[PDB]
RNA sequence: ACCGGCGGACGGCUCAGUAACACGUCGGUAACCUACCCUCGGGAGGGGGAUAACCCCGGGAAACUGGGGCUAAUCCCCCAUAGGCCUGGGGUACUGGAAGGUCCCCAGGCCGAAAGGGAGCCGUAAGGCUCCGCCCGAGGAUGGGCCGGCGGCCGAUUAGGUAGUUGGUGGGGUAACGGCCCACCAAGCCGAAGAUCGGUACGGGCCGUGAGAGCGGGAGCCCGGAGAUGGACACUGAGACACGGGUCC
């Protein structure tokens, strides 16, 4: 499984994208939204990406993602399944009209091989 | 007491909140006179009034009758065969929209 | 109206009291809510454009209104939809003229020229009267407006009396009672625009309205509804009427 | 052609005067706007820059025409009040 | 260009459904809702918050749509006061034909306002002087909801029909009265003066014809009703279960 990573540094507003595949991407298969994991264990030359010194034992947390067909993930839905539900706000629906509700296809919480993009932010 | 009719009130009092003389009911609109032809249901009567209708083509008349269901307060307690006065009111049931306010001639 | 308020008005369905050519166009101005009712008033655009002739088109009538050239009951009115009704005063100060709005013998609204002095007063018939918080009295007039009086004055005002009011200051200056011998002007019905004196008053049971007999100048007696009889004087008119 | 003035009315609210007139001309074509304007401004002592001709109308079997014109005391008031099409059609301004 | 405000429920189209309080007409609401407008009486004190736009990185074949950074309001949320609603006990100020209504005084509760914002001059500044605005209360106006009496097709080779059916008592629900819906108690309700069922059809102003009495029609314009491929059901809003908005079959 190949994951395309979007790493966001909250102390700068700057983000970097790298691609990670192989045994490294296998560990990340199974974590939900809102849980941390050290970057040294995940395996990344972090100081090279941003050109900045970093504190030791830093870590990152999973914030979101998109699947192979282009559908995003929803924090409030459990598991890795894909669903089609009626929405009025939140991730996966931009309303455009007062009280508008629309049915949309969305993903779940657990990471899966179908997922492509993974958005995380650095937590010092 | 007067309720705008100009007629004498009943002999005795009652506790019915749906009574226009001793309760909170209000009367407004048409006032009809008729004859009772049924009194079986509790506190309900049927009143029938006759009138003539003109047929223009035949220059003659025919007789028609109007039947109305009305509420019968306990202080009045009208029965079959007597002449009554009835007054229009707010809806009281599916078919009842009038109240008996006086017996004119006991049968 | 399947789902909401109506906002349009066809010419053919316009009120019968307006002077308007009913087949010349498709649409008429739908008047805005305000003082009088639909049967006794007319939008101000027809006064500026159709009656007086100070403008040819709606666009230049609106420019005249927005500059503040027309006064109704002493106040500047800019809305071309504003309803102008019975007993109002229309004033043009840049030309120095004043009119009172009154119904015709046929029931149509017309403009009656008046003096500059008489333009300061508006008669108001008392339509309703009520108690209000603080134990004061609110008077509700025929043109929809309201006034407050103290509890000590409660015996000097009753429904169907007329109050002469100084405008736009809204100050009372005279109370004209409804009684026998008073002078009245009819505002609605078959005997509209006739005037005279009160002879008798009659009442009926169960909410049917009360009726008045009136003697005119030539000595004839006629009846009308009490609420159609607008007091204008004691034994002579206090305003100029045709 | 012979011109007769029927009515001259003052409109202070708009700031203009409104002029109705007749032209008698047996055996001649309908007079042009330029000729009518020149005759009118000579006959009333008007600045021709603020004189607008609303219309000239001929009738079925008649030897005369009826006309309507307006005269403003101020050029800017004229440009603010009158529609663009009538000022162009009268040669007061140029069509873009 | 975006956030924010108002409008998009009118106007336009058609006549499928409907024999019904759908329509015409006279009355009723003391049994009700109403943004925009008019008059009068009052108010605008103290706090907090995110986020579009914009910059970094993107996903998806597309329709669409994700994470991080940062920001304002007439945007949003709290505290206070004013105010609103329910019930119990007194007093009699008002309207009306008639007070379960209005007004005054005690008492137990619950709900609960606001943008002094914007523009222009006189201002050295201080502060005025106008214009457009914000919130509450009383009444009107405008647009509607609901109810009643009366009036207008064909069939007996359709004669009996109804069982929440008809009425009562106690509640719930609704903006509001109501078998509108429930619990309990009765046997009522409609019908040869044609019930019920079946047929056909949007109703009226009007239109064709005839000396008239009559007979026939009701597309085009105006007023009322209904519908948006068929059948169901919701969100926002003063107003919709919404023709150019949403959900299922
Ligand atoms: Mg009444
Ligand atoms: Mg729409
Ligand atoms: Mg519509
Ligand atoms: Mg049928
Ligand atoms: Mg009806
Ligand atoms: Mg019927
Ligand atoms: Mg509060
Ligand atoms: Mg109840
Ligand atoms: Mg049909
Ligand atoms: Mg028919
Ligand atoms: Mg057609
Ligand atoms: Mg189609
Ligand atoms: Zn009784």
């Amino acid at each position: 499984a190949t994951f395309k990573l979007v790493i966001s540094d909250p102390k700068t507003g700057i983000a970097k994208q790298i691609e990670i595949t192989g045994p490294e991407a296998e560990k990340l298969i199974g974590k939900r939204i809102g849980d941390q994991i050290p970057v040294k264990e995940l395996g990344i030359n972090l100081n090279e990406l941003f050109g900045k010194e970093f504190p030791e034992d830093v870590k990152m947390e999973i914030r979101g993602g998109t699947d192979k067909d282009g559908f995003p993930m929803r924090p409030d839905i459990h598991g890795p399944r894909r669903v089609r539900i009626l929405l009025s706000k939140g991730p996966g629906f931009r309303p455009k009209e007062k009280g508008e509700r629309r049915k949309k296809t969305v993903r779940g919480n657990t990471i899966s091989p179908e997922i492509v993009q993974v958005n995380v932010k650095l937590v010092y | 007491r007067d309720i705008g009719l100009r007629i004498q009130p009943p002999a005795e009092k009652c506790d019915d909140p749906k009574c226009p003389w001793h309760g909170h009911l209000k009367i407004h609109g048409r006032v009809f006179e008729g004859i009772v032809v049924s009194d079986k249901p509790r506190k309900t009567v049927t009143v029938e009034r006759q009138y003539y209708h003109y047929l223009k083509k035949y220059e003659r008349y025919e007789l028609r009758r109007s039947r109305i269901h009305a509420h019968n307060p306990p202080c009045i307690n009208a029965k079959v065969g007597d002449r009554v006065l009835i007054a229009e009111t707010r809806p009281l049931s599916k078919t009842k929209h009038f109240v008996v306010v006086a017996v004119l001639e006991r049968a | 109206a399947r789902k909401g308020p109506k906002r349009h008005l066809k010419r053919l369905a316009a009120p019968t009291s307006w002077y308007i050519e009913r087949k010349a166009y498709k649409w008429a101005v739908r008047p805005r809510p305000g003082p009088h009712n639909m049967r006794t008033s007319i939008p101000l655009l027809y006064i500026v454009r159709d009656y007086l002739g100070y403008a040819k088109t709606a666009r230049e009538a609106r420019k005249i209104l927005n500059e503040g050239k027309f006064l109704v009951d002493g106040r500047v009115r800019k809305d071309y939809k504003f309803p102008v009704g019975i007993m109002d005063v229309v004033s043009i100060p840049e030309t120095g003229e004043h009119y009172r709005v009154l119904p015709n013998r046929i029931g149509k609204l017309i403009l009656h020229p008046i003096s500059e002095e008489e333009a300061n007063i508006k008669p108001l018939r008392i339509r309703n009267k009520r108690m209000v918080k603080g134990a004061k009295i609110q008077l509700n007039f025929h043109d929809g407006t309201n006034h407050l009086i103290p509890l000590s004055e409660k015996d000097n005002y009753f429904t169907s009396y007329t109050v002469l009011m100084k405008v736009p200051e809204r100050e009372i200056l005279e109370v004209l009672p409804f009684e026998k011998g008073a002078y009245v002007f009819v505002t609605q019905g078959k005997n509209v625009a006739r005037k005279g004196r009160i002879v008798e008053i009659k009442k009926f049971p169960m909410g049917w309205p009360d009726v008045v007999t009136i003697e005119d100048e030539e000595g004839e007696l006629f009846d009308t509804l009490k609420e159609y009889a607008f007091v204008v004087g004691r034994d002579k008119p206090r305003i100029s009427l045709p | 052609m012979e011109i007769k003035i029927t009515e001259v009315k003052e409109n202070k609210l708009i700031g203009r005067k409104e002029i109705y007139f007749e032209i008698y001309h047996p055996g001649e074509p309908t007079p042009s706007r330029k000729d009518v304007k020149g005759k009118l401004v000579a006959m009333l002592d008007l600045n021709p820059e603020t004189t607008v001709i609303q219309y000239i109308r001929s009738y079925f079997g008649s030897y005369k025409s009826k006309g309507y014109a307006k005269y403003y005391y101020d050029k800017d008031r004229m440009l603010y009040i009158e529609p663009e099409y009538i000022l162009i059609r009268d040669g007061i301004i140029e069509k873009k």
